[PDB]
RNA sequence: AUCGAGAGG
DNA sequence: CTCTCTCTCGCTGACCTCTCGAT
DNA sequence: CAGCGAGAGAGAG
């Protein structure tokens, strides 16, 4: 407990105290270039994409969009979308890493379309943060 | 402060505090250590860079 | 130091000097009119002022709340009611003496033994 | 016991009805809806007509009290919808009220054109929150 | 300023930091991450090569 | 301890009144100013000095 | 109501405290010399000597002021009339005059009026502020503080956006107007 | 100017009171200074009492 | 870093949990506080540099 | 009614006022030794009187539980860490 | 102090004076410009028992300085030494009379 | 949110008591204090998981969705 | 990137 | 006279670390 | 916010 320094009971630290649910939202739109050029929500194809994120895919789905439910961390593919290129490796990476540090269940993915018409995502990723030795109090 | 008195220079309006922590301080009392205090993390900071200054 | 200005016009009088009788008068330069002069001072200087020391006193005064209402009564028309003000002018060298000023008969009790000038 | 005096008890009952009618954030509030209410009208009332002329005459525009919409959105390629707090703040779209000012074009010898679209704070009383019971709140998804 | 006379360093780690009473005052606990992440350049020596055998 | 704790408001008062008495001789007027300092200055470290030295 | 912008007016109180030849001298908004404040009460209308000391000074009694104001009188004796005030007036005729005339109705004390024929107002204002300075002075009352709450004004919301909702609403019916001037036809 | 300037500050005290003056506007009168500033303007900060 | 004291050399210990631990003396030099000071760890790439920080 | 009024800093300066409804009440002596010693406000005149004083006190500071009782630098420590602090930020 | 001087509370005292630049300023309570018609006979009934006191004696205007005594205690100067200042100051151009 | 099992000290189950002590502090108008000891909170670390306790599943449970 | 804002020692 | 000591209006600079917004 | 610095500027030799 020293330099202000502090114990806490893990037992009483098992029992659920000072649990806080962290909730992190990540957004991504879909960029419209004009002239009939759009960038497109799927998932990449590694052919198709050009300097992709070293993460894994396999947890997106089709539509380069997780689901909730699944357990993401470190580099894993939260959104996926690919940016055409004005002809191998037309597409270029858009999709967007989890952060490092995290690790989650994603608790929601939200789709819907802004007021220009772009179609947006929002991934809300559900972790559950337990004291931890160091932890400010 | 608008309680005291006009051309008051007695200890109280001038912000001596009679009363100890664990007796617990008037609002008037508070308030006066409350511009001490606020006169020193002013302090703190804005010496610390005059001084790290002076130490380059 | 009283100052004065042609009655006509109000543009302030210079002083002058007539050699002959040795006498004083002040004319203005607007207009020829010249009068004599009652006191033979044509300017005073304090370094140090007491002046000030009473400022702006009126019998509203005595009804500010913020001014402090004194123990003490002035002997002249032996009012108990007085509020006592520490002195206006603001100094490098400030003489720490209470003013008092009567409720009623508006009487000013200056708190110093020393000096008893208006 | 009318005429006996208060204490410091009591005092605590007058923060607290200061509070129900006030509530914390009444500042921000009260100047937005002063500058709703007054100060638009007064903008455009200065500097109102904008005349060039030339004998040879002169054309007026003069402008008639603005009009603040309820806040509201129309979706590009969409009908004109009501917008509300919380689908504005999931759709990353602006809270928004639409500014109307009824204006009078004359010749010296037209509708409501909208000015434009202005944010409206939240618990103004142009905003639909304010009129809104605390059911209805819920059911509005933002918080009571 | 910025750069030549101060850089970003490559081996650098940083941490919120406690202190333990049973650590020895000259050593500095580091975490089992930390110590992972960073790395040090050590030649092959006839000396270290089954103990480097080993960690690699 | 309830005597100690009387004894040191009977020091605040004894010093209070002390204070009171000095404002009282400036308001007589009959004081002694130190050389180059002014009444005021004067009447200022006193009441500073006496309140300190009460609270030590 | 008028521009947001300030006219920030300044009446100083030359030389040393122990000196001779002080005067009180203001700056007009757009000349370049303070001028004495005897010139700007001639030009303001208020000639006569003794009327300018008792716009300055509100009580007969006190002759401290006035003996302080007497310097300020020997440089407004060698302009005694309205028109050569004016005249003594910026940099560059009647021209001069008028442009003096213009300053007077809007450059100095805009806050009180702008309009013509309120040069008493303003003039008993200049000569309160006058007061104020030679009170400061005359150490009578300690300068003002610019840390007391009363004077700070906390600018809210509302205004903020007032401020940017005029500019903004001033540009575009500056662009309706570019637009109606660009077509006689439509 | 003015002059029995305690009677109409007790007038407009009371006026202030009924509500016909702004509560929020605030008049200050110092007697020794011989002044009444009244302000109807925004941005000043006021607390109840 | 306002001292050669802030910037020590020690010998790494690897320690299972993730706060950086050092001995509660050291903490002096390094002018440390528990509560949320953070810390931070270079570490030497060469064997001339390793000697310089032990020897030094 | 006029029970109450709203006092700029301007204004503030002509009035004089009272912390506690109870010292404006006429006082004509034994007293616990632990409540902390108040001086007797010795003024005559009251204008007005203070609703509460801990009304002083900021959002974050009427959080803190014995500010009177504590250096107020600490005080300050807690109003900008209690926004820090983790709790149920909304029901929605 | 100088060597071997301590406990010399009045050594220090004159030092004090020596060293401290004295002016007419700080002990002048007040100057004022008076005008007398006849150097024999001033208006003033004081400056008339002044001059009677020298019975020994140009511009008729006259400057009166009142000075005061505690400042003149403090300083070590006498009032004659002052006017003396004054004198050697003013070269003979203007003519000083000093009040006991 | 919603009613803490165990009291984190001990461990000892809060759950069960909750909603009983609810209704005895609202059937009887019974001080706090004496429902907490009708359930045998007997230790103020046990009284204290009830009685601080905020059940804000109930606003959560207002929205509709 | 850039600019800003907030925060921690 | 003058070169000088007096009096100017300039410019010139003033520990890391972590989020988050906008462009 | 000095400031030390060129650049005037009467000024007391
Ligand atoms: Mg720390
Ligand atoms: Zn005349
Ligand atoms: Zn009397
Ligand atoms: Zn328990």
């Amino acid at each position: 407990n020293q330099e202000d320094s502090m114990i806490m009971n893990q037992s009483s630290i098992d029992r659920g105290l000072f649990r806080s649910l962290f909730f992190r939202s990540y957004m991504d739109q879909e960029k419209k270039y004009g002239m009939s050029i759009t960038e497109t929500f799927e998932k990449p194809q590694r052919t198709n994409t050009l300097r992709m994120k070293h993460g894994t895919y396999d947890k997106l789905d089709d539509d380069g969009l997780i689901a909730p439910g699944v357990r993401v961390s470190g580099e894993d593919v939260i959104i996926g979308k690919t940016t055409p290129i004005s002809a191998y490796h037309s597409k270029r990476d858009a999709s967007t890493p989890l952060r490092s540090t995290e690790n989650g269940i994603v608790d929601q993915v939200l789709v819907t379309t802004n007021q220009d018409g772009l179609k947006f995502v929002k991934v809300r990723v559900r972790t559950t943060k337990i004291p931890q030795i160091g932890d400010k109090f | 402060l608008p309680h005291f008195s006009k051309d008051d220079y007695s200890p109280e309006s001038k912000g001596f505090v009679e009363n100890s922590y664990l007796r617990g301080l008037t609002p008037q009392e508070f308030f006066f250590h409350a511009m001490g205090g606020r006169e020193g993390l002013i302090d703190t900071a804005v010496k610390t860079a005059e001084t790290g200054y002076i130490q380059r | 130091t009283t100052f004065r200005f042609c009655r006509d016009c109000n543009n302030m009088l210079y002083p002058r000097e007539d050699k002959e009788n040795n006498r004083l008068l002040f004319e203005c330069r607007t207009c020829s009119y010249v009068e004599e002069a009652g006191s033979p001072l044509v300017y005073r200087h304090e370094l140090i002022t007491n002046i000030g020391e009473t400022a702006g006193v009126v019998q509203d005064i005595g009804s500010d709340p913020t001014l402090p209402r004194s123990d003490r009564e002035c002997p002249k028309c032996h009012s108990r009611e007085n509020v006592f003000f520490q002195s206006q002018q603001r100094r490098k060298d400030t003489s720490m003496v209470l003013f008092f000023v009567c409720l009623s008969c508006s009487h000013i009790f200056t708190s110093d033994q020393k000096n008893k000038r208006t | 016991d009318e005429s006996a005096p208060i204490t410091a008890e009591d005092s605590w009952a007058v923060i607290s009805a200061f509070f129900r009618e006030k509530g914390l954030v009444s500042q921000q509030l009260d100047s937005f809806n002063q500058f709703v209410d007054y100060t638009l009208q007064d903008i455009i009332c200065e500097d109102s007509t904008l005349i060039l002329e030339q004998l040879a005459r002169k054309y007026e525009i003069s402008f008639g009290k603005i009009y603040v919409t309820k806040p509201m959105v129309n979706e590009s390629d969409g009908v004109t919808h009501a917008l509300y707090p919380q689908e504005a703040r999931l759709r990353n779209l602006t809270y928004s009220s639409g500014l109307f000012v009824d204006v009078k074009k004359r010749t010296y010898e037209s509708g409501k054109v909208f000015i434009g679209r202005l944010p409206i704070m939240l618990r103004s009383k142009n905003c639909y929150l304010s009129e809104a019971t605390e059911s209805d709140l819920y059911k509005l998804k933002e918080c009571p | 300023r910025g750069n030549l006379m101060g850089k970003r360093v490559d081996f650098s780690a940083r941490t919120v930091i406690s202190g333990d009473p049973n650590l020895e005052l000259d050593q500095v606990g580091v975490p089992k991450s930390i110590a992972k992440t960073l790395t040090y350049p050590e030649v092959v020596t006839p000396y270290n090569i089954d103990r480097l055998t080993q960690l690699v | 301890d309830g005597p100690t704790m009387r004894e040191i408001t009977e020091t605040i008062a004894e010093a209070k009144k002390k204070v009171l008495d000095v404002t009282k001789e400036a308001q007589a007027n009959l004081l002694t100013a130190k050389h180059g300092m002014t009444l005021r200055e004067s009447f200022e470290d006193n009441v500073v000095r006496f309140l300190n030295e009460a609270r030590d | 109501k008028g521009s947001r912008f300030i006219s920030t007016l300044q009446v100083k109180l030359y030389g040393r405290e122990g000196s001779s030849a002080r005067t009180i001298k203001a700056t007009l908004p757009y000349i370049k010399q303070d001028i004495p404040i005897v010139i700007i009460f001639r030009a303001l209308g208020i000639i006569p000597d003794g009327e300018i000391l008792e716009h300055i000074c509100y009580d007969v009694n006190d002759w401290q002021m006035l003996e302080m104001l007497k310097p300020c009188v020997e440089d407004g004796f060698v302009i005694q009339d309205r028109e050569t005030a004016l005249d003594f007036i910026g940099r560059r005729k009647e021209k001069r005059i008028q442009y003096a005339k213009d300053i007077l109705q809007k450059e100095f004390l805009p806050h009180i009026t702008q309009l013509e024929g309120f040069e008493s107002r303003k003039a008993f204002f200049l000569g309160y502020m006058i007061n104020r300075l030679l009170l400061c002075a005359l150490d009578r009352k300690d300068q003002d503080d610019r840390d007391h709450f009363g004077k700070k004004r906390l600018d809210l919301a509302g205004p903020l956006l007032a401020q940017l909702f005029k500019t903004l609403f001033k540009k575009l019916t500056k662009d309706i107007f570019r637009y109606m001037q660009r077509t006689v036809e439509e | 100017v003015h002059r029995n300037p305690a009677r109409l500050m007790e007038t407009l005290r009371t006026l202030r009171r009924k509500g016909d003056i702004n509560p929020e506007v605030s008049m200050i009168r110092d007697i020794r200074e011989k002044e009444l500033k009244i302000f109807t303007d925004a941005g000043r900060v006021y607390r109840p009492l | 870093s306002l001292h050669k004291m802030s910037m020590m050399a020690h010998r790494v210990k690897v320690i299972p949990y993730s706060t950086f631990r050092l001995n509660l003396s050291v903490t002096s030099p390094y002018n440390a506080d528990f509560d949320g000071d953070e810390m931070n760890l270079h570490v030497p790439q060469s064997e001339e540099t390793r000697a310089e920080l032990s020897q030094l | 009614e006029g029970l109450v009024e709203y006092i700029d800093a301007e204004e503030e300066e002509s009035i004089l006022i009272a912390m506690q409804p109870e010292d404006l009440e006429p006082a004509e002596l034994d007293v616990d030794p632990a409540k902390r010693i108040r001086v007797s406000h010795h003024a005559t005149t009251f204008t007005h009187c203070e609703i509460h004083p801990s009304m002083i006190l900021g959002v974050a500071a009427s959080i803190i539980p014995f500010p009177d009782h504590n250096q107020s630098p600490r005080n300050t420590y807690q109003s900008a860490m209690g926004k820090q602090a983790m709790g149920v930020f909304l029901t929605n | 102090l100088e060597p071997g001087h301590a406990a010399d509370q009045e050594q220090a005292k004159l030092i004090r004076s020596a060293i401290e630049h004295t002016t007419l300023k700080s002990v002048t309570i007040a100057s004022e410009i008076y005008y007398d018609p006849d150097p024999r006979s001033t208006v003033i009934p004081e400056d008339e028992e002044i001059i009677q006191l020298h019975f020994s004696l140009q511009s008729p205007w006259l400057l009166r300085l009142e000075l005061d005594r505690a400042a003149m205690n403090d300083k070590d100067l006498t009032m004659g030494q002052v006017g003396e200042r004054i004198k050697q100051t003013f070269k003979n151009d203007l003519f000083v009379i000093w009040s006991e | 949110m919603i009613v803490p099992v165990r009291c984190f000290s001990c461990g000892k189950v809060v759950g069960d008591k909750w909603e009983s002590y609810l209704n005895l502090l609202q059937e009887d108008e019974l001080d706090e204090g004496t429902a907490l000891s009708r359930l045998g909170l007997k230790r103020y670390c046990c009284r204290r998981m009830i009685l601080t306790h905020v059940d804000l599943i109930e606003k959560f449970l207002r929205y509709n969705p």
